[PDB]
């Protein structure tokens, strides 16, 4: 079973 | 076992 | 056997 | 059995 | 029972 | 049945 | 019986 | 037969 | 009866 | 019989 | 066989 | 005969 | 016969 | 074997 | 023989 | 035998 | 051996 | 099996 990646959350500023 | 996708990440604060 | 997707990543702030 | 996807997050305003 | 994808979110006010 | 994740609506400003 | 996908939503204007 | 949704029209300004 | 997919929306004027 | 999926609409210049 | 939309072109300015 | 999927759009001159 | 996806296309630069 | 289209890249500035 | 998917394009210098 | 998608290319900083 | 798919990119520093 | 392409990062600035 090749399961997905799980994204990023993106940066503050 | 058939694979589960992966999920997306945030906008950052 | 069916593999899966992956994620997008988040966009920055400002 | 086949699994789903998920969904995008909103773009924020201004 | 085969899965359902989902809903996209919107754009914020 | 794994189904899939909902998305979150973007924030004002 | 296979499910659809649904579909994004546009950018607001300027 | 589980239909998807469609999108919304982004706004003027 | 399998399922069709939703359009996507258009950006606003 | 499997249905096909839609395309995206490209962004506005400046 | 339901075949899909294709998207529109974006604007000048 | 199984569905051909869609051309996505061109960015506006 | 099951067909394929086509891409997207890049951002402009700045 | 119908194949997808290859994207575009994008312009300078 | 089926399909295979097309590569996305880049962003421009 | 099914094919697999092609991911998406990042975001330029600022 | 059905196929993989691939990893989706970073935004830059 | 073929196989997906991987994504490009971003270019700082």
């Amino acid at each position: 079973a090749p399961d997905g990646k799980k994204g990023e959350a993106g940066r503050p500023g | 076992p058939p694979a589960i996708p992966g999920i997306p990440g945030i906008p950052g604060t | 056997g069916i593999p899966g997707m992956p994620g997008l990543p988040g966009a920055p702030g400002k």
